[PDB]
């Protein structure tokens, strides 16, 4: 048991790597997207802004027209440590991308709604002058 | 010295333990973020396109007054 | 014989009797038959009717199915077999007993005299073959018997018929 | 030796980092989930405006 | 509410009005009415799980939409039809997509064009099993992504290209791609750690070169000893480079067996490693 | 619902629902129909080497679900499972199963009840697992005075 633990747990330290390494792989796909999506939402936000503009004009037109075993076991830890730093790297990129976009969602939701109203009002004045 | 060798193991496992679970989270993570990634691929679609629907409307309205 | 269809044992009560449960519209309790699975696999069991068995099918217990290598829903041929009370009369049959389920294994003592007494009081006038596997209900405890040798009333026979004056070891 | 009994918290601390990382992302899911029902539903009304604006074009233009 | 009825009415209205029925003004509205019809049909065909019918229906509403002069919302339909045929039983899945890209592409929409371009190269591989055509698409698509300053997506595609390129036979053309995707990865400290596997793959890929392209590629890599991420990359490679430069198919196959402990090998690696195993055996009884 | 998701290319969501279906299906006696659902969701998960990752648990659940079969449906399901000992994820799926199959295919009820006590360490047993594990612990006992 004594050795079945100083080695088995040692295998866990070795595994402790792929465990925190597979996490990076899982983090990459996330970050890679969070970044890709970040730029996407930029062109997406343009939509809420593009519509925000046109609607103003559209409304006006509708208004104008409407009217050594332990030595290694100690090293593996250092390995985990070096990787722990990485976990911080992603934790920040993921964090700064989350907070920057959440607030972006706010602006999107705002303008989107603001324009929704203009569409409804215009749709109630246009539907009548149909055909 | 035995005492230190046994106490060592005790702390090592308690360590090994906390580890395995943290790994469990990323697994579920990659399954969540991805499940959300597809929920945005349609957004970008419905957005830049809605810009076309609105653009076509604002254009027709202008050429309906001049 | 008539093509029959293997089935599962109705209740657990008949699952501890080591008897092929059949219907009352085909055979009758007390008769013996010889199941045929292939040109080189002949087995002999004891019948025991039950108002649950469907006409044209014979139900076997878990142990039996493992011994005779039977499957639930396979075609088998059953033919009436008549024992010869002149050479198949068991008088001394050695049995290899052991805990059926390794789930409940104890080191408690089990009086053999009481076993051989309840053994014949439940497995009388039945067919037993060498190497056969079954279950023995002794004091709400399940076991796994395995016939090793059978002696008539000394010629060692392959298959015999336990009677009232049958000794068991 | 001591590194073992020590490094133990070097991860228990991260186990907390992800605990928030898993939550942060999930919080965005709901923010984008609702935005998915108000943004898509938004253009839905735009479709009504595209049809209305198209007809006002075949009558006054 | 019957699809079969709608498909008929649509037809009755989708046709360049003739005689008095035409007059002066065309049927730019009629063609649209038909589009709405077929759309409604494809719709109920999708709730019925008749997929095939749903897809072909969308194809109808789409083609007609083109006959109306509205490439945008048309292409959108082409996509809908693709999503139908894909999760369906007939074909057309590949056709609808190509018919969608020709539109997003000539309309000024490359972002979404590449979005469907990769989907295409993905189907032409996981279905049609046409690797050579899929690579061509994964590539042309990565060009667009990389143009939309979406380096992230670009590499996502390049990895596919090289990845399956090493599987076909193109080991060299694979490493070149790994070199490019490797140089354009360091500019982002968010891929440093991942930039390892790239060097591992590129060093593993061999186009039957006699020099030390690998011994050189491993040297180009920057590693020390207190690095643990790097432990799953070149450290192994060197051992493999020595087992190859010594025609010992017993040290290579043993080292792969050891490394397969600290870092589980995947299908890709397995296949290539065995290829290198055979080049060695093939150098021994040689 | 999962059918609709499965037609919108959205694989994730589709599986999300399927898991619910089979999950509550085995908790209603529909053990076999459950393993089948796990087989489908297991096949439509390997196509994506990004799901290889969760594709374990499915085999564990499916191997646990038993429609009272007398053959080795589970010993076979665990076999179909591709695993490598040095691996980790995998050690959290079949490894336990094998030990459970031996405790069942061997008719022993201490080793199963103790192995479920050990696995509960490296991997916490959720509600589902618990309920079913007890059902098997009872198929053992039920098999016992049988």
């Amino acid at each position: 048991r004594a050795d079945q633990l100083a080695d088995e747990s040692l295998e866990s330290t070795r595994r402790m790597l792929q465990l925190v390494e597979e996490s990076k792989d899982a983090g990459i796909r996330t970050l890679v997207m969070l970044d890709e999506q970040g730029e996407q939402l930029d062109r997406v936000e343009e939509g809420m802004n593009h519509i925000n503009q046109d609607m103003k004009e559209a409304e006006k037109n509708l208004k104008d027209l409407g009217k050594a075993r332990e030595n290694e076991m100690d090293e593996n830890l250092e390995q985990v440590s070096g990787i722990i730093g990485n976990l911080r790297h992603m934790a920040l990129d993921m964090g700064n991308e989350i907070d920057t976009q959440n607030r972006q969602i706010d602006r999107i939701m705002e303008k989107a709604d603001s324009n929704k109203t203009r569409i409804d009002e215009a749709n109630q004045r246009a539907t009548k002058m149909l055909g | 010295a035995l005492s230190e060798i046994e106490t060592r193991h005790s702390e090592i496992i308690k360590l090994e333990n906390s580890i395995r679970e943290l790994h469990d989270m990323f697994m579920d993570m990659a399954m969540l973020v991805e499940s959300q990634g597809e929920m945005i691929d349609r957004i970008e679609y419905n957005v830049e396109h809605a810009v076309d629907y609105v653009e076509r409307a604002v254009s027709d309205t202008k050429k309906a007054v001049k | 014989g008539r093509s029959m269809q293997a089935a599962r044992c109705p209740t657990d009560e008949l699952s501890l009797s080591n008897c092929a449960v059949v219907s009352e519209k085909d055979y009758q309790s007390g008769q013996h038959v010889i199941v045929r699975t292939s040109p080189n696999h002949k087995y002999i069991f004891t019948l025991r009717t039950h108002p649950s068995v469907v006409p044209g099918s014979v139900a076997f217990s878990l142990p039996q199915r493992k011994w005779a290598g039977l499957s639930i829903g396979q075609e088998i041929e059953v033919a009436l077999y008549s024992f010869d009370k002149a050479k198949q009369c068991i008088g001394t049959m050695t049995i290899e007993i052991d805990f059926l389920q390794k789930k409940n294994i104890d080191s408690n003592p089990y009086d053999t005299d009481k076993m051989a007494a309840e053994f014949i009081q439940q497995f009388n006038n039945q067919a037993f073959s060498v190497g056969q596997q079954l279950v023995f209900s002794f004091n709400d405890k399940l076991f796994g018997l395995l016939v090793k040798d059978i002696e008539a009333m000394r010629q060692k026979i392959e298959v015999g018929l336990v009677v009232g004056n049958s000794q068991v070891a | 030796n001591r590194r073992l009994q020590q490094t133990q918290a070097q991860v228990d601390e991260v186990v907390d980092i992800m605990r928030v990382n898993v939550d942060k992302v999930l919080e965005r899911d709901q923010k984008l989930s609702e935005l998915d029902d108000r943004a898509d539903a938004l253009q839905a009304g735009a479709s009504q405006f595209e049809t209305s604006a198209a007809k006002l074009k075949r009558k006054y233009w | 509410a019957e699809a079969m009825a709608l498909l008929a009415e649509a037809e009755r209205k989708v046709k360049n009005s003739q005689s008095f029925f035409s007059g002066l003004f065309g049927g730019s509205s009629k063609i649209e009415e038909a589009c709405e019809i077929y759309a409604r049909a494809a719709n109920m065909f999708k709730m019925a799980k008749n997929w095939s019918a749903a897809g072909n229906a969308f194809c109808q509403a789409a083609q007609l939409h083109l006959q109306l002069q509205s490439k945008h919302d048309a292409a959108t339909c082409f996509v809908d039809a693709g999503n139908a045929f894909k999760k369906a039983d007939p074909q057309e899945a590949i056709n609808c997509l190509m018919r969608a890209i020709e539109i997003y592409t000539d309309m000024g929409r490359f972002t979404i064009a590449a979005k469907h371009h990769i989907s295409i190269a993905e189907i032409y591989e996981t279905e049609l099993v046409d690797v050579e055509k899929a690579i061509a698409h994964y590539e042309q698509s990565a060009d667009y992504y990389k143009g939309e300053e979406s380096n992230s997506s670009a590499n996502k595609c390049l990895l596919k290209v090289a990845g399956y390129a090493a599987q076909l036979e193109q080991y060299q053309k694979a490493i070149d791609i790994y070199e490019q995707v490797g140089t354009s990865a360091m500019d982002s400290p968010l891929l440093k750690y991942s930039a390892k596997d790239y060097f591992f793959k590129a060093a593993l890929c061999h186009f039957c070169i006699d020099m030390l392209n690998a011994k050189l590629a491993v040297q180009k890599y920057e590693e020390l000893f207190p690095a643990f991420s790097d432990s799953r990359e070149c450290k192994l490679m060197k051992k493999l480079l020595e087992a190859h430069e010594e025609q010992n198919v017993d040290s290579y196959t043993e080292s792969v067996k050891e490394y397969d402990s600290i870092s589980r090998l995947d299908q890709w690696l397995t296949t290539m490693l065995l290829r290198i195993k055979k080049t060695i055996q093939g150098d021994e009884e040689d």
